[PDB]
């Protein structure tokens, strides 16, 4: 199956804003640190932002101040708020779960995010 | 031999790992390799954070609530879980808090992850007397595009 599935992605002018939504079935949500990814074409999968959790937050230094990361237990999802986007934020935006030392970890199939400037 | 393994936040600070503000694959990795084909033995919680048994090992639970789990086997006393684990080489302690202090007086080996990262935590690892202890091998690591914290991988071995 898939149990993880992002979706929000698409086109956006330079410095507007977007909000991607990863839902979660068929496992307990509460019991998994969730992050999101991101990777251009022929470029590496990049770490983003990742939810504890307890609700401990962190995003990486590129998107600082820009990009938000939340979570809603109750609606199995967790949400990448973006603002002032910029083109080097094109890319296929992936989400990911994980339990624990002994997973399991799941990953979403992606949604694709471009920036036009 | 008893063998510790440990995540270590600024202050020696120490959680579960899906609490912990960090994505850090690179440890994950470290940890599989150490642990793999080993007897593990655990607390409580941990047990209940990791939410399954690490495969190809035999999992001890430490406890003095038993649960009923039947892939895991269930004992109440540090001597009970060591007689458990049978006559394998290496023994490695995964946690939690209490469960480290009690298994560090016995242990002669620690595997440690030194990550650049403050957290807010009330358990901490263990205070172990460092002239009692040899670093045989320390690894630095940056940060990088899958890893969000710097981290240095330690072995202690006792003596």
């Amino acid at each position: 199956q898939v149990q993880l599935q992002e979706s929000g992605g698409g086109l956006v002018q330079a410095g507007g804003s977007l909000r991607l939504s990863c839902k979660a079935s068929g496992i307990i949500f509460s019991v998994y640190k969730m992050t999101w990814y991101r990777q251009a074409p022929g470029k590496e999968r990049e770490l983003v932002a990742l939810i504890t959790t307890n609700n401990n937050t962190m995003t990486v230094d590129s998107v600082k101040g820009r990009f938000t990361i939340s979570r809603d237990n109750v609606q199995n999802t967790v949400y990448l708020e973006m603002n002032n986007l910029k083109p080097e934020d094109t890319a296929v935006y992936y989400c990911n779960a994980n339990r624990g030392l002994a997973g399991p970890a799941y990953w979403g199939q992606g949604t694709q995010v471009t920036v036009s400037s | 031999m008893i063998s510790l393994i440990a995540a270590l936040a600024v202050d020696r600070v120490i959680g579960m790992e899906n609490a912990m503000p960090w994505n850090l694959p690179a440890d994950l990795a470290w940890f599989k390799r150490n642990t793999l084909n080993k007897p593990v033995i655990m607390g409580r919680h941990t047990w209940e954070s990791i939410g399954r048994p690490l495969p190809g090992r035999k999992n001890i639970i430490l406890s003095s609530q038993p649960g009923t789990d039947d892939r895991v086997t269930w004992v109440k006393s540090v001597d009970e879980a060591i007689a458990a684990c049978g006559d394998v080489p290496e023994i490695m302690v995964i946690g939690g808090g209490r469960v480290y202090e009690q298994f560090l007086p016995k242990a002669q080996k620690l595997y440690l992850t030194h990550i650049d990262a403050e957290v807010e935590g009330d358990t901490h690892f263990p205070d172990y007397e460092p002239d009692d202890w040899e670093s045989v091998f320390s690894e630095f690591h940056d940060a990088d595009a899958q890893n969000s914290h710097s981290y240095c991988f330690e072995i202690l071995e006792r003596r």
